[PDB]
């Protein structure tokens, strides 16, 4: 979901969530 | 002992999820390098052009992108992992996120130490073995790279952990209340009191033999965080000498102010 650095872990966040 | 069924329920569920998490194993990587089942080696520049067809610009530059390529797949099927750890997918997502950041390349290196010995490192999924001295060789700025990873594979692989000491040992890893910025310390530590508790008993069932192992392998933990602190210095020489190089972007984000 959405987390205060998301804007500089579009990748990371792709796989975690 | 309704704790101890806990806590071997929870040795058992994280080793099941590592299972399904990492495809090369410890135990599938041993016996490929001892034969009960061989890789094509790649020992030099001759053997590494027949070494193209056979399994899957310049050389040394091929090598370290290979390094890597891997070294994603690699964040990949851990960040799986860490959504298997109990608790962990309830922790505040900024520190799930930092979490990661910290803990990957930790991982990485522990878990590429199943799949090295003193003499080279298996690759493309064991189906070829890269000599330690054929990476060694390589021109500078990238002769060394993989050297901090062997030698601290050899000092490893001497504890002769098996993959469900690994998969305590590496949520142990994931789960460290100290890494910079974490916004809710306790949660963290909470769950990583009950990992070690776990790793504490696991070591006791599985190396009755080994009495120090528990206490061997802490110190583990620490050694990791260097070899992390040395990779990334290493990278930023790389970045410097060889400026049309492409980085990978997931690496960018994981590297990003990091230490």
């Amino acid at each position: 979901x959405t987390h205060h650095r998301i804007s500089d872990y579009x990748r990371l966040t792709x796989l975690l969530c | 002992n309704p704790e101890s069924a806990d806590l071997r329920a929870l040795a058992k569920h994280l080793y099941d999820s590592y299972i399904k998490s990492f495809p090369l194993t410890k135990a599938k990587a041993r016996a490929i390098l001892t034969g009960k089942t061989s890789p094509f080696v790649i020992y030099d520049m001759n053997s590494l052009m027949m070494g193209e067809d056979k399994i899957k610009k310049e050389v040394a530059i091929r090598i370290f992108q290979g390094c890597q390529f891997r070294s994603v797949e690699a964040v990949q099927e851990i960040t799986e992992y860490a959504k298997s750890i109990p608790g962990f997918v309830n922790l505040d997502l900024n520190d799930q996120v930092t979490l990661l950041k910290y803990g990957v390349h930790e991982i990485i290196y522990t878990m590429l130490a199943s799949l090295m010995n003193k003499d080279g490192v298996l690759i493309s999924e064991g189906q070829g073995f890269m000599t330690r001295e054929f990476l060694k060789s390589l021109r500078k700025p990238f002769g060394d790279f993989m050297e901090p990873k062997f030698e601290f594979a050899v000092k490893f692989n001497a504890l002769e952990l098996d993959d469900s000491d690994l998969a305590i040992f590496i949520a142990v890893i994931i789960l460290s209340g100290d890494r910079p910025g974490l916004l809710n310390v306790k949660p963290i530590e909470d769950i990583q009191d009950n990992l070690l508790q776990a790793l504490e008993l696991q070591l006791k069932l599985n190396h009755p033999e080994s009495s120090q192992l528990f206490a061997k392998l802490l110190q583990k933990m620490t050694d990791l965080r260097q070899i992390v602190t040395e990779h990334v210095q290493l990278l930023q020489v790389i970045k410097k000498t060889e400026t049309d190089m492409s980085l990978h972007p997931l690496l960018q984000e994981i590297y990003k102010d990091l230490y």
